[PDB]
């Protein structure tokens, strides 16, 4: 489960 | 430019159609055409540009990671030699990825950033500059890797300085910038303590400002705060 | 051909890498290059070709349906006129889709079908021919629509005739051919009764042959039988 | 929920 960056893919 | 003969308004209209159709390569080409008309972008147009290229580069990055992983297994001891094909195809995907990053950085440099005077546009574009240098850094292995990393850092740092001075701590652009710069520290700059410190300070300062917000602004800010918290949970 | 300088084996290797990376446009280009080497395709290579182009055309068809739906709403009474952009972009996606179908049909005609002598290869390629004429028929509106539809029908019919004579009723290629030809009847040929009859006869004859199969063949055949049953449930 | 044809998309 990957860490979050923004924006995210569709 | 292949979009030179199409009206700016028609390019934006077709970018929105391409998004609905999940045709993100088309979306990005349309938005590149709109940027090359030379006028500044509105808030909604900036987000169309970002969504389009993020989806394009996201497919490339996912592919590069799969191919990189296969390439690394092949260079383990006991791995059977299978020729140059894995490296060649990883390199092909990598070159295409780098071309997309170079295209976005070229749009920011000619001439989106220099015309962006408001905090919301300047921070948005500088965040984008940090992001696309960061994706170049993810695949960089040579003599300019340190310079690529420092270009990302410098862009993020100027965006942070402006956002701290000119935006409330709950501003969604400020929050997403801090989220991404925190990830930059964690996995590009080898600075997990800085990554954790930034995510936690960003979360805490946003929390203390939520009381000033409307219901809709509260929903926008708390969504991103949860991404910060999720990263902190992963890292601690 | 851009793949003319790459070894056949390397093209197949990179097709498999592209599949793992979900780079289906690359996968299709690699497999086109492999076909253009002029040698017949093995069973596994045929399926790589089919998976690659099905994913490419699947994205295009999904996009075309979204854009077609928007275009139709705009031609309702009371809909605000918004200019030519929706039609233009639908046409752009449609033209690209038609080009992919023409590319596949060209590979089958030069020269996959004429060299396919075994039942498994000939039925596979004729099913593909019916499928890609069917996708052309989905977007056809002009004077050759009837001819496009009859090209799909003729290809499917020859594939059906060979499969009935040369393959057991549980053969996965025979079953997938019947599934697709049934859908052709239902939504292209305006023949829902034929569609239902074909799906039910195909299911029943496969059921009666399952007792001849290994565990692994049983799993393969029953998976497709469930798709036939799902279609029948939708249609009745 | 769309009717089924084969192969299916990824
Ligand atoms: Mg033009
Ligand atoms: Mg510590
Ligand atoms: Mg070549
Ligand atoms: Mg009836």
């Amino acid at each position: 489960p990957r860490r979050n960056t923004l924006p995210a893919m569709d | 430019g292949a979009m030179g003969s199409m009206e700016r308004a028609s390019l934006i209209q077709k970018a929105k159609l391409a998004e609905q159709a999940e045709r993100y390569e088309d979306m990005a080409a349309f938005m590149k055409g709109a940027v090359e008309k030379g006028e500044e972008l509105s808030c909604e147009e900036r987000n169309l540009l970002s969504v389009a290229y993020k989806n394009v580069v996201g497919g490339q990055r996912a592919a590069w990671r799969v191919l990189s992983s296969i390439e690394q297994k092949s260079n383990e001891e006991g791995s059977e030699e299978k020729g140059p094909e894995v490296r060649e195809y990883r390199e092909k995907v990598e070159t295409e990825l780098q071309g997309v990053c170079d295209t976005v950085l070229g749009l920011l440099d000619s001439h989106l950033i220099k015309e962006a005077g408001d905090a919301e546009s300047r921070v948005f574009y500088l965040k984008m500059k940090g992001d696309y240098y960061r994706y170049l850094a993810e695949v960089a292995t040579g003599d300019d890797k340190k310079r690529i990393i420092d270009s990302a850092r410098s862009a993020y740092q100027e965006a942070m300085d402006i956002s701290k001075k000119e935006m409330p701590p709950t501003n969604p652009i400020r929050l997403g910038l801090a989220l991404n710069f925190s990830v930059f520290h964690y996995e590009i700059a080898n600075s997990p303590e800085e990554a954790i410190s930034l995510a936690k300070t960003t979360f805490d300062e946003a929390m203390a400002d939520l009381h000033t917000l409307s219901e809709d602004s509260y929903k926008d800010s708390t969504l991103i705060m949860q991404l910060l918290r999720d990263n902190l949970t992963l890292w601690t």
